[PDB]
RNA sequence: CGCCUCCUAAAAGGUAACGGAGGCGCCCAAAGGUCCCCUCAGGCGGGACGGAAAUCCGCCGGAGAGCGCAAGGGUAGAAGG
RNA sequence: GGCGACACACGUGCUACAAUGCCCACUACAAAGCGAUGCCACCCGGCAACGGGGAGCUAAUCGCAAAAAGGUGGGCCCAGUUCGGAUUGGGGUCUGCAACCCGACCCCAUGAAGCCGGAAUCGCUAGUAAUCGCGGAUCAGCCAUGCCGCGGUGAAUACG
RNA sequence: CGCGGGGUGGAGCAGCCCGGUAGCUCGUCGGGCUCAUAACCCGAAGGUCGUCGGUUCAAAUCCGGCCCCCGCAACCA
């Protein structure tokens, strides 16, 4: 869900960047 | 089958690896790369040599089922021994990572007790 | 945790007092206020009464507790249950 | 009778090795495997699924020998088992089936054990008789995960001609029982 | 042996993850096994198979000695 | 209030008391007959669930077990399974 | 050190219990704001956080900054699951003198309850509700799911 | 002490006859409703069945003992 960091969904909701959501 | 457990034939290999304790989505997409195996293949569609290759590779690249759990308990048990706050938290069955014990500790405390 | 690129933080007065006993032989339980400080491998075999906010809790520093902060072992709170 | 490699190991090396290690005056003084007993104290089929003969089938697959049924020697309140009630299967593997089953045990069964750090070096009768237990039955190659439905463990009582646990563990060690300690 | 109750034994080929063949007698002629004696950890010098650290703690204090003394 | 068991009951039997203890008013088509086979309780050690006590193994046991039910007698060289 | 406890209890929210869905790769489409010891473009390294370079930007011109849902293609096939992310172990980055109590974030693994919720109870009549994302204040950093705003798509129903 | 009966969750009672599993009301806890309280609604919890022995594989539930309580009698004088 939104609260899952490992999903790109999460890093969207969490507003972060990482292995699963680059820039 | 594999190191300690079996993956369902009807599922793809990617989800197949994940059922191993100590194997999540990350390494699951990795062993296919390091073993050059199609992720889309069902476990019912996996060849012996590919599996044994898979079996040989992954089961030594990491410890997964029993060997992995022991380190956890080893880490956890030794914390109880050292009397660290972290270990202090575990011996109370309380959220060890600084969560708020006053409310919403159910996942660490389970059923509510008036 | 602390950026290992950055140095591994330990208070100056703490470490020096550690090496002093390391120099002058193991002795002299050391009061301390540096809960934020990290245990260092040299600290093994020492005994230090770390301050909790009210008291100095004497904690014997073994090898088994080297890679940690000192505040971990002086619990700054008192809970005994309910009823 | 039929040939079995492990028994061959017993005669070839195990006999002379024990003789050297102890200098037995007679070859009848050296240890031997009297029989290998297999028990499953089910404690479940006695009440429900009283025909869990399928488990006996599993024993037959692992042993090539259908186990006999053991019933309650008396009723019990706590153990919800009236007397004369099948509670555990049992088979008694002997010479040929003994060496065979043992061979499949060491070569496959133990190494298939989850986190098998070895056998207890202490699970001895005292008379030179070893006992152990299993928590599942799918260890054996005859049994597949497809055919298995519930994890019935078991117990194994390997009896030995020897009198001490000394010569016993010496023997099985020569037989290569991997002792975790 | 009661003639009719015991499942008849045959030569049985053991096949390990090593491809180790082990001739035995069983109710399955050809048989495969994920593991044998020639591959099990406890038999292979224990091999560590993932981790040779062996109770890495405590230190293992690498990144240390940065103190100024 | 009738019958069984034990003491009373005095080493034959029988022997009283509103004397001291318990039972019976059935049950088994096998719990009967016969042939064949086996031997218990209990204790210890070992044994996945599983324990105090399931089933298994070894070891020690003359019977202290069991023998449908009260007690007694009898009993494994079986009346026991 | 405490305000962060913790048997519990209540309120307010967030995330879900999935297929009108989840995940992945590509293509869009905003508004409103912020930024000189800050935005930081772009490059490199690094799984990544991030670090090293480093232009421009004093602001309609530089950047923050991708909007997201959406569309496209693929997988998943009803599964406590490719749902769920809670907890926990470990390894790291960053700020900070110092992240044990007591930060955030990155990575692996762990993968909890939860299958639409009793009594009961709340908001909403239109660009509203619902859902999607963006910005700012405080602030070194952030415990922000909050607050204040911005825009995307976009309902049903009012007999009385 | 002679006879009969009973002594189950905090209270009042059930389950006993037929031993395999103890239920009801009230009450308590929590929540809901109320400005709050009661009432009410939802939910939740919770019983060596006197005590001691024996019977039983197993006893609240069988048996015996003790204790308490209750009812009945304690007579011809
Ligand atoms: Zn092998």
């Amino acid at each position: 869900g939104k609260g899952d960091r490992r999903t790109r969904r999460g890093k969207i909701w969490r507003g972060t960047y990482g292995k699963y959501r680059p820039r | 089958r594999i190191a300690g457990v079996e993956i369902p034939r009807n599922k793809r290999v990617d989800v197949a690896l994940t059922y191993i304790y100590g194997i999540g989505k990350a390494r699951a997409k990795e062993a296919l790369e390091k073993t050059g195996i199609n992720p889309a293949t069902r476990v019912k569609d996996l060849t012996e040599a590919e599996v044994v290759r898979l079996r040989e590779y992954v089961e030594n690249t990491w410890k997964l089922e029993g060997e992995l759990r022991a380190e956890v308990a080893a880490n956890i048990k030794r914390l109880m021994d050292i009397g660290c706050y972290r270990g202090l938290r575990h011996r109370r069955g309380l959220p060890v990572r600084g969560q708020r014990t006053r409310t919403n500790a159910r996942t660490r405390k389970g059923p509510r007790k008036t | 945790p602390r950026s290992l690129k950055k140095g591994v933080f330990v208070d100056d007065h703490l470490l020096e007092k550690v090496l002093e006993l390391n120099a002058k032989g193991e002795k002299r339980l050391i009061k301390t206020w540096s809960r934020r400080s990290t245990i260092v491998p040299e600290m093994v075999g020492h005994t230090i009464a770390v301050y909790n906010g009210k008291q100095h809790v004497p904690v014997y520093i073994t090898e088994n507790m080297v890679g940690h902060k000192l505040g971990e072992f002086a619990p700054t709170r008192t809970y005994r249950g309910h009823g | 009778p039929l040939d079995v490699a492990l028994k061959r190991k017993y005669y070839e090396e195990v006999r002379p090795e024990l003789i050297r290690r102890f200098g037995y005056q007679n070859v009848w003084e050296v240890p031997r495997l009297e029989k290998v007993v297999i028990n499953q104290g089910l404690g479940e089929a006695k009440e429900d699924a009283r025909i869990l003969e399928k488990a006996a089938q599993e024993l037959a697959l692992i042993t090539g020998q259908k186990p006999a049924v053991t019933r309650a020697k008396k009723s019990i309140s706590n153990f919800k088992l009236r007397k004369g009630m099948p509670i555990g299967l049992r088979v008694t593997l002997r010479r040929d089936r003994m060496w065979i089953f043992l061979e499949k045990l060491l070569n496959v069964a133990l190494p298939r054990i989850r986190d098998f750090r070895g056998l207890n070096p202490n699970s001895f009768d005292g008379r030179g008789n070893y006992n152990l237990g299993l928590r599942e039955q799918l260890i054996f190659p005859e049994i597949t995960y497809d055919m298995v439905d519930a994890l019935r463990g078991m117990d194994i009582a390997v009896v030995t001609t020897a009198e001490t646990d000394e010569e016993a563990r010496a023997l099985l060690e020569l037989l290569g029982f991997p002792f975790r300690k | 042996m009661k003639e009719g109750i015991h499942p008849k034994l045959v030569p049985a080929r053991i096949i390990c993850g090593c491809g180790n063949v082990i001739e035995t007698y069983s109710t399955k002629p050809e048989i495969y096994v994920e593991v044998c004696s020639k591959c099990h950890p406890f038999y292979t010098g224990q091999q560590r198979f993932v981790d040779t650290e062996g109770r890495v703690e405590r230190f293992q204090r690498r990144y240390g000695d940065s103190y100024r003394k």
